[PDB]
RNA sequence: UUUUUUUUUUUUUUUUUUUU
RNA sequence: CGAAGAACCUUACCUGGUCUUGACAUCCACGGAAGUUUUCAGAGAUGAGAAUGUGCCUUCGGGAACCGUGAGACAGGUGCUGCAUGGCUGUCGUCAGCUCGUGUUGUGAAAUGUUGGGUUAAGUCCCGCAACGAGCGCAACCCUUAUCCUUUGUUGCCAGCGGUCCGGCCGGGAACUCAAAGGAGACUGCCAGUGAUAAACUGGAGGAAGGUGGGGAUGACGUCAAGUCAUCAUGGCCCUUACGACCAGGGCUACACACGUGCUACAAUGGCGCAUACAAAGAGAAGCGACCUCGCGAGAGCAAGCGGACCUCAUAAAGUGCGUCGUAGUCCGGAUUGGAGUCUGCAACUCGACUCCAUGAAGUCGGAAUCGCUAGUAAUCGUGGAUCAGAAUGCCACGGUG
């Protein structure tokens, strides 16, 4: 496994130049079809401005603040019995591992649309109250906290 | 463990061939019926000085065989009698005639298979075969080759007794395909049942 | 448009024909074609002729197996009969049936 | 069944045009469920073991019906030697 | 006068022509926007000739052989890249920089037997 | 000898320069050896080891330059002596590169 | 020289003769 | 399972009819023209009648093409053993193999090149070492790419004009795809950093790949005492009133039980209704078959065509735009059972395979724990092929939204 090819390069968003907004969708796609779900993303946030009347897209970020960690558990049974120890996850891991909870809590959602199921938990993640930003803080809960026993 | 042609795999490489000859899409099968049946009828009449090759040519159908038999003078016979019969029996199956061509077999000492024609001759007196089968291999390796292999197998002893006896005179280099190397095969018998020899004969390294 | 497909089991014996064609025939009309390939099959034989049941001796032979297309655009007697009177090339074949 | 029904195949194998397919060109278009004349047709389905098609074929170069395979013309056991004088052309290195 | 182009990739068969002024982009008798007017790849095709200012100095006239939006986005790139490739020498090094020559042809040493990864070979510190 | 031998591919002539290598170092003194040696002359008996025991085999004539640390009933002719380096061994070399050349005769 | 992540899993019958 | 067709079916077996040169096939003996057609029996093999017929040479000798009856020789079958052996295929092994033609420290089962200093991810590569080198595995040819250079133009194909009766229609010329024959080019190649200016690892100039570029592929001794013991090619041994060969029937599928392969069906990241945008892998004269006639349609029929860009199967699914439910056991569930139809057949019915309506079994997100699947790789989105009088849900292979 001696050479550095561990990571896909993909491209940036149709609109703001941005692969945030662009790895967001292609972790939503869960059954492939992809242009129609960049359409629905796009969706996603006009919903999102409908409640403030501007670039909610700066506010992306003071929703993404709470769902990002620092910390994520891999196999570590080293001690004789699972001695974890998660190690953080370097800068580049961040935010593509918060949509990955922000698509786990989207999918039975309940809301209307899923358009709605994705602005509205954006918009309580920005509050803290999301269910996306619960499973980040089960974490900090569990691996962060057991630093202390590491 | 292996048997390994050195031979076949090579047609246009210092090893030329059995037989070669054209039929099209619907004449082969009656040309393929006539190949086991002329090389019969020709290797019985020629066994009393083998049939080094027996080349099966076919330059219009019609059959240029060339018979590299070590006498010659015995199947021109007392001067051409035998030849008619040679060029009608081969034909007589074949529907058309038959080219007849004779050659020598240039020393059966050297030769690529009358090494084994040898051989298979000794078993016919029935005693201490032993005596002579090493001592021939010997004796054709004195005029030329530089390494022989020879396996024989079969009823070669009494009542019930059934083996196959390994002998190397010289190195032998198993399958090169460069080189003047041959692998050949003959058969014996001895009133109990088969006696198979083989040989496989490194006569040069190109 | 009448195809000519012209094939010879070398492309040195097709080469030494279609050569003539393209010229003998063109002569007073009809541009006649003689250069462009069909799906040439330069494949890989073998055939069992093992002295004995033993490893290999299976000679695996190439080929080429090449064939072309003489294209005339009209039945100009004229131009075209010169091909037509080339019958005594008895080595090469040319599937008219059209 | 290794020889067994070829002289009763022999035996009508050539005429079939003379039990119905040229026996037909008249006399049957008016029978058909097409043109609808109803008493016609129970006269000429009397020919039984020779009505075409039927036909129990020749293995040949096997000697006994171990199948025949229609696209290439030789016993369902044969094929290994196809690839070693030229009767298959595409066969090479299987994709499996 | 003229600089031209053709390409292969998912699955097609695109051709594409350099023209004398005026700027515009022409697939056969009609615009871009008609032929991808939803299909979010659009702005990759006319993206590096806005560099060079194209609207008075360039125009673009294209044909399609068996259509394939997904994969035609690339099959252009190369073409595209054939074209201006004799236009101006120059931009050999902006076209690479920008990914703009790259064309499909890598799998990354993949499976044949079992095992996912099958170039190289066993590997130690000190066996 | 000749320009043969930047025969085939570059690396083939090579993958011999490099043979060449490996031997003339080590044999560049015997290169036809037609029949075997008569006789030798040997510098040290722990370092070239194999040597004194092929020459006491078969039978051969040993002059050899020797120190407290040696095995004298190994040789035909002792010479006791400083062991190694340069000096030792070029008070004894001038009269043998001597003997056998004007003792031809 | 701290080295318990469970203890156990019936018999056979494999064996291409021999003097060198 | 082997059966890629266990109801004529390549017959296991249940039955009966029959035979044991059988069904196929020779060497002499005595003889004959070969066949078309129909009637009646019989389950089939086989039985009883009736008409019409008479070839080519040609010593009228000998006979052919081709059918008899008498002889004496005389025919057969997956029956398995890997172990008489030699092809073949595997999972290991893409380890850079083990041993010898010599010599000799080990008497010999110890590899004896692994030692003793170092090095590289690397049996990498600098030495050192009592070790050579013989050479069949080696240096690699191999096919498809893909990018081009010429010759080139194809049912192709249309760059720029020439006419449009708006069909590349046919004029008209060679950009270039298409097609492809011969082939031909990328190397540490020069630049930034690295260290021993070794080592090779990153980013790049320069590209169609990069440090086997990839995807096919060759699979050496050694292969588990593993198979192909059901075509092997054949030594040792096989049943012969018999494991030999002719023939119509039948029934394999039950069910209380599993248990999983293989299926789906639980509604919106969904579909439902009319409308809009783009590909192809492959097959084809025991063929494939349009338009066009007939339509509730499976399914009838006419009939242009097509031999490999021409004929036809797909008018890939998503997707887009406007309409339509409201979270609803239903509009979807084809599990299935009322009646209604046919393409084949001696033959499918207590045995199907499928077409039209009428339906409505479970339905609602079930845990325990068999391994699917690392990248262009299982979800996701489809097509073909032969066995064969022919319905696999198998597998087999490349494509792509992903």
């Amino acid at each position: 496994r001696r050479r550095v090819i561990g990571q896909r390069k993909i491209l940036p968003d149709p609109k703001f130049g941005s692969e945030l907004l662009a790895k967001f969708v292609n972790i939503l796609m869960v059954d492939g079809k992809k242009s129609t779900a960049e359409s629905i993303v796009y969706s996603a946030l006009e919903t999102l401005a409908q409640r403030s009347g501007k670039s909610e897209l700066e506010a992306f970020e003071v929703a993404l603040e709470n769902v990002r960690p620092t910390v994520e558990v891999k196999s570590r049974r080293v001690g004789g019995s699972t001695y974890q120890v998660p190690v953080e996850v370097r800068p580049v891991r961040r935010n593509a591992l918060a949509m990955r909870w922000i698509v786990e809590a989207a999918r039975k959602r309940g809301d209307k649309s899923m358009a709605l199921r994705l602005a509205n938990e954006l918009s309580d993640a920005a509050e803290n109250k999301g269910t996306a930003v619960k499973k980040r803080e089960d974490v900090h809960r569990m691996a962060e906290a057991n630093k202390a026993f590491a | 463990g292996q048997k390994v042609h050195p031979n076949g795999i090579r047609l246009g490489i210092v090893k030329p061939w059995n037989s070669t000859w054209f039929a099209n899409t619907k004449e082969f099968a009656d040309n393929l019926d006539s190949d086991f049946k002329v090389r019969q009828y020709l290797t019985k009449e020629l066994a009393k000085a083998s049939v080094s090759r027996i080349v099966i040519e076919r330059p219009a159908k019609s059959i240029r065989v060339t018979i590299h038999t070590a006498r010659p003078g015995i199947v021109i016979g007392k001067k051409g009698e035998d030849v008619e019969k040679l060029r009608k029996v081969v034909a007589d199956i074949a529907g058309v005639p038959a080219q007849i061509n004779i050659a020598e077999v240039r020393k059966p000492e050297l030769d690529a298979k009358l090494v084994a024609d040898s051989i298979t001759s000794q078993l016919e007196r029935r005693v201490m075969f032993r005596r002579a089968m090493k001592r021939a291999v010997q004796n054709a390796m004195r005029l030329g080759a530089k390494g022989i292999k020879v396996e024989v197998s079969g009823r070669l002893g009494g009542a019930e007794i059934a083996r196959t006896e390994w002998y190397r005179e010289g190195r032998v280099p198993l399958h090169t395909l460069r080189a003047d190397i041959d692998y050949n095969t003959s058969e014996a018998h001895t009133t109990y049942g088969v006696i198979g020899v083989k040989v496989w004969i490194f006569k040069g390294e190109i | 448009r009448i195809r000519i497909r012209l094939k010879a089991f070398d492309h040195r014996l097709i080469d030494q024909a279609t050569a003539e064609i393209v010229e003998t025939a063109k002569r007073t009309g009809a541009q006649v074609r003689g250069p462009i390939p069909l799906p040439t099959r330069k494949e890989r034989f073998t055939v069992l002729i093992s002295p004995h049941v033993n490893k290999d001796a299976r000679d695996q032979y190439e080929i080429r197996t090449h064939l072309r297309l003489v294209d005339i655009v009209e039945p100009t007697e004229k131009t075209v009969d010169a091909l037509m009177r080339l019958d005594l090339a008895a080595g090469v074949d040319v599937q008219i049936s059209l | 069944a290794k020889q067994s029904m070829k002289a009763r195949e022999v035996k009508r194998v050539a005429l079939a045009d003379k039990y119905f397919a040229k026996r037909a060109e008249l006399k049957a278009i008016i029978s058909d469920v097409n043109d609808r004349w109803n008493a016609v047709l129970k006269l000429q389905t009397l020919p039984r073991d020779s009505s075409p098609s039927r036909q129990r074929n020749r293995c040949r170069q096997t000697g006994r019906p171990h199948g025949f395979l229609r696209k290439f013309g030789l016993s369902r056991i044969k094929v290994r030697e196809a690839a070693m004088r030229g009767e298959i052309p595409g066969l090479k290195k299987a994709s499996w | 006068n003229q600089y031209y182009g053709t390409g292969r990739r998912k699955s097609s068969a695109a051709r594409v022509f350099i023209k004398p002024g005026n700027g515009k982009i022409v697939i056969n008798q009609r615009s871009l926007e008609q032929y991808f007017g939803r299909e979010t790849a659009r702005m990759v095709v006319r993206q590096p000739l806005e560099l060079v200012d194209m609207v008075e100095k360039l125009d673009l006239y294209i044909t399609v052989k068996g259509g394939g939006i997904s994969g035609q986005a690339g099959a252009i790139r190369h073409g595209i890249t054939r074209a201006l490739m004799e236009y101006d020498e120059s931009l050999r090094s902006e076209l690479r920089k920008a990914g703009f020559v790259t064309r499909d042809a890598r799998q990354v040493e993949r499976k044949k037997v079992g095992l996912r990864k099958a170039r190289r070979r066993p590997q130690f510190s000190k066996r | 000898q000749d320009g043969t031998f930047d025969k085939l591919t570059k690396k083939e002539a090579l993958m011999r320069t490099r043979e060449l290598e490996k031997l003339e170092n080590s044999l560049g003194g015997i290169k036809d050896m037609g029949g075997l040696p008569d006789a030798l002359f040997v510098i040290d008996a722990d370092h070239e080891h194999i040597a004194i025991k092929e020459a006491n085999n078969l039978g051969i004539p040993v002059f050899a330059i020797v120190d407290t640390n040696s095995d004298p009933d190994g040789v035909d002719f002792v010479i006791p002596g400083n062991d190694d380096a340069i000096r030792a061994v070029t008070l004894y070399l001038g009269a043998v590169a001597a003997t056998v050349r004007e003792g031809r005769s």
